[PDB]
RNA sequence: UUCAAAUGAGAACUUUGAAGACUGAAGUGGGGAAAGGUUCCACGUCAACAGCAGUUGGACGUGGGUUAGUCGAUCCUAAGA
């Protein structure tokens, strides 16, 4: 899965920051999940949907 | 065949010129053909107690005589290479001298 | 020495997670031609020179 | 010691029931390791098939510097074709280079 | 067995060497168990492991 | 090859009324 | 690390090797709502930052524990 | 062997399970039927207070005179596809909450703990005395209430393969007891059946269940069985503990391959007087299935950073099951306090929430419940560290899933028998071949599954009891007769649904089910069944 | 150096007990500086290495572990740069 640019880019700021805190817990306990699971494929999508963010945010 | 005696082992004669720290291991293999050649038995066991008695007196002061009680007992073991095997105890005597080979009653 | 710097505890640092045998599932790998680590490193073999 | 032998009582309880004559109940790892515990070496292949046809790979590719008695993957040791010191002697009357 | 870490360990507890340090030869399972510092005084309590007294340098003579 | 000859067979193979209770909570 | 928890009210953490105590002490209190007591902090050989965080008698660590989901 | 104590203990056992049955029963009416009671219990506080009522009640049972007694099977609630191992604690629902945010609703009642209407709700509990072991699970539904009607009941019976599964479970349970009731009097079973002058056989078994679940288009669960019961040995953890004597009758993801292509359990017995049996059987629903396929189950895990899937259910389970063979010293003093709360428990599976001082409740508090919380957090850092030597471990939950013959077929393993789970924590489903006749193992299936676009949850009906085969002298009426501890007509009664599936009458299998079931309404020369009764409690 | 038991397929060399000795406080004890860099400790474990052996290891595999207002650096200046 992952976050889409261009549903991003019709967002205000606000939302914007909304969704990258979220985002930023969402990893957060992705991590404490890591520690017993070494395999957990959804912290790359969540990383990646962190970066789009901040992307957008920045343009 | 189960049996037990006591006998005298003059170590006098068996450590007469051996190296002084030679002497209480070379009195323990002494003993071992001892037994085997009394008791037919390859397996030879010592008591820790007959150790003692052994290596009392230092590396280098073995008695002359040790009074010995010797059992030949059976192998228990189902994975025994051999059926009997020898008990050696010490004796703790008086004194070993003029002591003969007597036959203990096993009780 | 035990008052380090620590320049020298991060290199160190880096030397202990360096310090591995190859993961076996780089192995399995189509057309996989590494076998083993050919720079591993122990303390009493290859002194890593400050 | 009558009274004490017979005081100290044992009763079969349920654990003594199921668990008596079995054990494990838990697959023994590899590496010895714990629940949480990380394996570096194997938790990139899940199957055991895999895992003993790498082990066997690896196996097979150690034969070599196992056959030259290397420590390990970490003895890199190399040897000079010739030293100079070994190969450079002409002694004089004097001073020599050794004893 | 294996009980070079319970000796170590008893003697760290007891607060003697490990020369004054005695493992009873019959309860080898049952040292063999004891990882933790806890479990070696639970064992010293119960008699499995002893101190052992020191030995005499007598001064009758001097 | 006898798992052939199994997963042969295998797709060989594969290719009113009652009332219980009435109106009440029992 | 989890014997802290029980012992004396502390939880560890892996932190960025960029932050100080303060920093520690101001995220703790801010993502968990905790008051902190002290922070005493290591760098572990390798490389990265571990942090034993103190809370005051008036929260419990074993509540933390148990929200953040290791226990 | 039968005596007057062991039957009178396992009599007492079967009492306290059938009040324990009644108390929860009345409990979901009052929440979701009668709706008397303001306010709706949830799942977790159903299965708190069932626990609370059966210590309660066991408390003045065989006080001072038995060594061991307690809960046997804690109680559990499965919602539609789930088909075992629901017990969540009470303070584990915000965390089932922030777990399955963001997720389908299709656990949505297992999520929040609220039933919903059409439920298919699954109430299994067990209680042992002395290791004597009486279980009983029921199916129940959960209706809307009609606001017409001047008495309360269902607007409309229960319709569609959930009613099918219900049939299939409640008529598969009376056919099973009547059969096995009928080795006590062996003359007594039709012809038709099988030999009049030869007993009871798990092949009569088997095909007799096999064929009522065909008749009702319904798949046996994996986890179903007909196994006799001994002292300790009930199969209160069949999957996990392995067992030196098995005497009964399985099935499995194996048995469906065989039937499709037509210490390890054989069905090639015959039920002897004087033995105790545990009957449970799971049926799945197969009306969505348009081909044929294979019934299997799937383990819920409480990490939701393994896949993508808004269909899937995280959870953590509640039942943990402590190996006594297994011996660690711990180092924590919390762990160690709850390791030797463990041990008094015995060998039974167990929640938390049982080894709370505070349990069972004395009066029902906000006090009481905030205790049992404050426990239960020292309760779970204990367990984290006993759970991390391999000291104790859980209990599965398991959802049924089905699976297309044709991708089993079409798909490929490079491995055959050689592979399986080196990750899997336990030895038994870890090396285990679901398909042994195709080379699969359990770790290539789950793959398959998973890899599957067309793999669906089917719903799942329960029904479990046990009984006793008393003889002559063992029996009050001086012939053999069967004593169902748990279940029958005052208990386990029947929801209302209709089926358009029914059995087909012009078989011999089928007229062998209606002669037993003739036989069984005979109480003049048929057989005798003394059902168990649930016990006044004001 | 010796005896018995345990472990193990296999024990002169591993572990515990039983003995005999030795370092003899300018130690074969207990800590540090330079240097090394995880060698510390636990679990697993023997192909290679430990010039015999090996079930043992500073070896191989997987992990755990170093918490400071008061101890140091940090501040001062020396020869000097
Ligand atoms: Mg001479
Ligand atoms: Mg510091
Ligand atoms: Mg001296
Ligand atoms: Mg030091
Ligand atoms: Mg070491
Ligand atoms: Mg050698
Ligand atoms: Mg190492």
């Amino acid at each position: 899965a992952g976050v889409k640019a261009y549903e991003l880019r019709t967002k205000s700021k606000e939302q914007l920051a909304s969704q990258l805190v979220d985002l930023k817990k969402e990893l957060a306990e992705l991590k404490v999940q890591k520690l017993s699971r070494p395999s957990l494929p959804k912290i790359k999508t969540v990383r990646k949907s962190i970066a789009c963010v901040l992307t957008v945010i920045n343009e | 065949d189960v049996v037990t005696r006591e006998y005298t082992i003059n170590l006098h004669k068996r450590l007469h010129g051996v190296s002084f720290k030679k002497r209480a291991p070379r009195a323990v293999k002494e003993i071992k053909k001892f037994a085997k050649l009394h008791m037919g038995t390859d397996d030879v066991r010592l008591a820790p107690e007959l150790n003692q008695a052994i290596w009392k007196r230092g590396v280098k002061g073995v008695e002359y005589r040790l009074r010995l009680r010797i059992s030949r007992k059976r192998n228990e073991e189902e994975d025994a290479k051999n059926p009997l095997f020898s008990y050696v105890e010490p004796v703790l005597v008086a004194s070993a001298k003029g002591l003969q080979t007597v036959v203990v009653e096993e009780d | 020495a035990a008052q380090k710097s620590f320049r020298i505890k991060q290199k160190m640092a880096k030397a202990k997670k360096q310090n591995r045998p190859l993961p076996q599932w780089i192995r399995l790998r189509t057309n996989n031609t590494i076998r083993y680590n050919a720079k591993r490193r122990n303390w009493r073999r290859t002194k890593m020179n400050i | 010691q009558n009274r004490a032998a017979r005081k100290n009582r044992y009763v079969e309880r349920g654990s003594d029931v199921v668990f008596g004559d079995q054990d494990a109940l838990t697959a023994s790892t590899e590496n010895g390791v714990k629940l949480r515990q990380t394996d570096r070496l194997l938790d990139g292949v899940a199957d055991g098939s895999m895992r003993s046809k790498a082990d066997r790979m690896a196996k097979m590719e150690r034969r070599e510097r196992n056959r030259h008695a290397k420590q390990g993957e970490s003895d890199r040791h190399n040897a000079v074709s010739l030293s100079k010191h070994l190969f450079s002697g002409k002694r004089g009357v004097g001073k020599t280079d050794f004893r | 067995a294996n009980l070079r870490t319970q000796k170590r360990l008893a003697a760290s507890v007891v607060g003697v060497g490990k020369r004054k340090v005695w493992l009873d030869p019959n309860e080898t399972s049952e040292i063999a168990q004891a990882n933790s510092r806890n479990a070696i005084r639970k064992l010293v309590k119960n008699g499995t492991i002893v101190k052992k007294a020191v030995t005499v340098h007598s001064k009758s003579r001097t | 090859s006898s798992l052939t000859l199994v997963k042969e067979a295998l797709w060989s193979v594969i290719d009113q009324g009652t009332t219980l209770g009435g109106p009440f909570f029992p | 690390a989890m014997k802290k928890v029980e012992d004396g009210n502390i939880l560890v953490f892996q932190v960025s090797m960029k932050a100080n105590k303060y920093q520690i002490k101001k995220a703790v209190k801010e993502l968990y709502e905790v008051d902190v007591l002290k922070v005493n902090t290591l760098v572990r050989p390798n490389g990265t930052k571990k942090a034993y965080v103190r809370l005051t008698a008036d929260y419990d660590a074993l509540d933390i524990a148990n929200r953040i989901g290791y226990i | 062997i039968l005596q007057e104590s062991v039957l009178n203990k396992y009599r007492t056992a079967g009492q306290i399970a059938q009040t324990a049955l009644k108390y929860v029963t009345s409990l979901i009416n009052d929440s979701y039927h009668s709706k008397t009671t303001q306010r709706q219990l949830t799942v977790p506080e159903l299965c708190l207070l069932t626990d609370s009522f059966i210590l309660t009640r066991l408390e003045q049972y065989y006080k001072n005179k038995v060594n061991e007694r307690g809960i046997a099977i804690p109680t559990t609630i499965d919602i539609d596809q789930i088909s075992g191992g629901w017990c969540p604690e009470i303070d584990d629902t915000q965390n089932l909450l922030n777990w399955n945010k963001g997720k389908d609703s299709t656990f949505a009642s297992s999520v929040t703990g609220t039933l919903r209407p059409g439920d298919l709700v699954k109430i299994t509990l067990g209680v042992h005395i002395d290791g004597y072991t009486s279980e009983v699970s029921h199916t129940m539904v959960i209706y809307p209430v009609d606001e017409t009607k001047p008495i309360l009941q269902p607007t409309g019976p229960l319709l569609g393969g959930k009613a099918d599964a219900v049939a299939a479970a409640h008529i598969a349970m009376e056919t099973v007891v009547a059969l096995l009731a009928c080795a006590l009097t062996p003359e007594k079973l039709p012809a038709s059946l099988g030999g009049t002058s030869s007993g009871i056989t798990g092949q009569l078994i088997r095909t007799i269940v096999d064929t009522i679940a065909r008749s009702y288009n319904c798949g046996v669960v994996p986890g179903s069985r007909v196994r006799r019961i001994r002292r300790f040995l009930a199969g209160q953890n069949e999957g996990i503990v392995a067992e030196r004597e098995y005497k009964g009758v399985v099935w499995t993801e194996s048995h469906q391959e065989a039937d499709l292509l037509s210490a390890i359990p054989s069905d090639d017995f015959v039920v002897q007087s004087g033995e105790v049996y545990l009957i449970d059987l799971k049926m799945a629903s197969l009306e969505h299935c348009t081909k044929k396929g294979l019934v299997t189950l799937e383990t819920v895990d409480s990490y939701t950073g393994k896949s993508h899937k808004a269909g899937e259910l995280i959870a953590r389970p509640g039942a943990y099951v402590r190996d006594f063979a297994q011996t660690h010293i711990l180092k924590l003093k919390t762990s160690r306090q709850l390791l030797t709360k463990i041990d008094k428990q015995g060998v039974y599976p167990f929640k938390l929430s049982h080894l709370s001082s505070n349990f069972p409740f004395v009066h029902e508090n906000e006090e009481e419940l905030q205790s049992l919380k404050k426990d239960l957090k020292s309760f779970r850092l204990g367990m984290s560290e006993i759970s991390n030597n391999y000291l104790c471990v859980e209990s599965p939950i398991q959802i049924a899933r089905w699976v297309p013959w044709d991708h089993i077929l079409k798909a490929t393993n490079p491995n055959g028998n050689l592979s399986y789970d080196a990750t899997s924590t336990l030895t038994l489903p870890g090396h285990e071949l679901p398909l042994p006749k195709l080379g699969v193992s359990a770790i290539k299936l789950k793959s398959l599954m998973n890899s599957t676009k067309e793999s669906i949850s089917l719903p799942v009906a329960r029904e479990c009891n046990t009984i006793v085969l008393c003889d002559s002298s063992v029996s009050t009426t001086d012939r053999p007769e069967l004593l169902r501890l748990t279940g029958g007509s005052k208990t386990c009664q029947p929801s209302w649904i209709h089926s358009q599936h029914e059995l087909n009458p012009q078989d011999s299998i089928v007229q062998g089910i209606f002669q037993l079931a003739t036989l069984a309404k005979d109480k003049r020369f048929g057989l005798l069944l003394k059902e168990t009764q649930p016990m006044k409690q004001k």
